[PDB]
């Protein structure tokens, strides 16, 4: 991934009152991702096969 | 692409299913018996001094 101008500018402090980037900003990056599986019901139990 | 050991995992079996709970085992040891007994008492019926 790459930053922008406006995240680099706004990652220092500086700004006036109001702004919202007075203060020094810190940013983090979450990845999720959605995935398939099986699900096996026999005998009264389950689990995962895999 | 990468190659590894698959991972299998083991299923059936049975948790927490029907709960009977009698493991009890009756039996105890204290004392055996007592040897107490008791006759009916002593009869008196005599009078006029029949020598």
């Amino acid at each position: 991934v790459t930053m922008s101008p406006e995240s680099v500018v706004a990652a220092a402090g500086g700004g006036n009152n109001n702004s919202g980037y007075n203060e020094p900003q810190r940013f983090a990056l979450v990845v999720i991702a959605v995935n398939h599986n099986v699900i096996r019901i026999m005998n009264g139990s389950m689990g995962f096969p895999i | 692409i990468v190659l590894r050991g698959p991972t299998l995992a083991p299923t059936l079996d049975r948790t927490a299913t029907h709960t009977v709970t009698r493991p009890r085992a009756l039996g105890s040891f204290h004392s055996t018996a007592g040897p107490a007994k008791h006759a009916a008492s002593i009869m008196a019926e005599c009078k006029d001094e029949s020598r």
